[PDB]
């Protein structure tokens, strides 16, 4: 009956740590993907439905999903992130599985492409995010049938919203819900190999320490920085 | 300006205390 | 401007090749999902624009997707088949990776329950198989363009025809389009493990010869049969 | 009645000639 999310959920404001490199940095590029890994999870936890299905539920939940949820992040700040200066130095770094990288770099391209040919706002952004959340077909949740009907939630708020804000679009909203199976066609393996692994990580062993993190000191060190 | 490395210096924190932890 | 799939596209029919054995037979089951991969991809070539494209692009749009058509006709098939009883004895045959293929079935599972909890119809199925098929997020393809804008006229006329057909039901659409996801978390090497490789068979080598075959000599052995 | 497995019998037919053909 009530809503899943509130325009309080359209706020996805991420900071980069400085203005691109002259040279390739793998330190620069690793710490701007783990900033939007972050916000991606912290946004989540901002969610009233996540919070309400306890710690071991919303963290399996993020364990299964979030190479998507990053995934639409890196669409929807393509531009903030300067994402084609930091696939392009990778190619390179790469060229001077291999083949396997160089598929997903193209995929992620085309993604990113396909996201902003088709305008999508942040209102979009917020519950494509949602539907990625709270998808049931992940073998490991344990509360399927809860799960599913935040799902319906999320679609049914995307449609309304889209309905509302571009009436003379009649067929927008199927455009962009047939964008979110390109999501999975992603290895999260090779988004974990791309961004992360070489300083080392395993996203399924943080994810419980982002979630659980006080983002007071970190939001203040991230803003408070030169 | 100059890169603060915020969430790696987070990153590394969470890695150090999960091998402690399992392993 | 004109149309993609006809009323003529509707028609899916499966025949099976005789009444459930009354043990375990791997050949029945090869047997049965062999018709349904044929049906699916004779069901392929009856469209225009899949003609149209050529035999290298049409070959290599079957050979990218080929899972995902497979297992829209397995929920699609799934009474006719009793696949309920096909996957309780393959993991019987199993638990007298192991536990990929378990969770693999698990998926299944859930993929057809949730489509015949919808109700999916011929006309649905027929527009979401084509939305799979004409998908351009594949690497292999070339014409990209041409692919995109064929997936953009399935999903208006899915559109025209769920709007048509259930006006009272707002969401139905929204509802639909959030399954395609599920199909990609399906392995397509899963499923040719689960019902194909063990009668020793690429799915890979052997669509282009499926795709050239003559069917009036094929219908007519199936058909003819006791 | 009995089954027929004809499109085994292809499938069987296209594999043979694909291994011949390559490799």
């Amino acid at each position: 009956e009530g809503p899943l999310l509130s325009d309080t959920h359209v706020t996805f404001k991420l900071t980069m740590p400085s203005p691109m490199p002259e040279y390739l940095n793998v330190h620069y590029i690793c710490e701007s993907a783990s900033r939007l890994l972050f916000l991606s999870m912290h946004w989540a936890r901002s969610i009233p439905a996540f919070q309400a299905l306890g710690q071991d539920c919303n963290t399996s939940l993020v364990r299964a999903c979030w190479n998507e949820l990053f995934t639409l992040g890196l669409a929807q700040c393509a531009q903030v992130m300067s994402l084609s200066t930091i696939l392009a130095a990778i190619v390179n770094h790469l060229q001077n599985r291999i083949k396997q990288v160089m598929e997903h770099i193209w995929k992620l391209q085309e993604f990113c492409n396909s996201m902003a040919k088709l305008d999508i706002d942040g209102y979009e952004y917020a519950y494509l995010k949602a539907i990625v959340l709270f998808s049931p077909d992940h073998p490991g949740l344990t509360s399927t049938s809860q799960i599913e009907k935040f799902q319906e939630k999320a679609q049914m708020e995307l449609q309304d919203y889209v309905q509302k804000t571009y009436s003379e679009d009649t067929y927008r909203l199927a455009r962009i819900l047939v964008r979110l199976p390109a999501l999975r066609l992603m290895s999260s393996n090779i988004t974990e190999e791309l961004f992360f692994t070489g300083l080392n990580v395993s996203i399924d062993s943080i994810i419980p320490y982002i979630l659980k993190m006080e983002t007071a000191e970190y939001n203040g060190q991230i803003t408070g920085a030169s | 300006q100059q890169p603060t490395y915020v969430a790696l210096s987070y990153i590394n924190r969470f890695m150090t205390d999960a091998a402690r932890r399992e392993q």
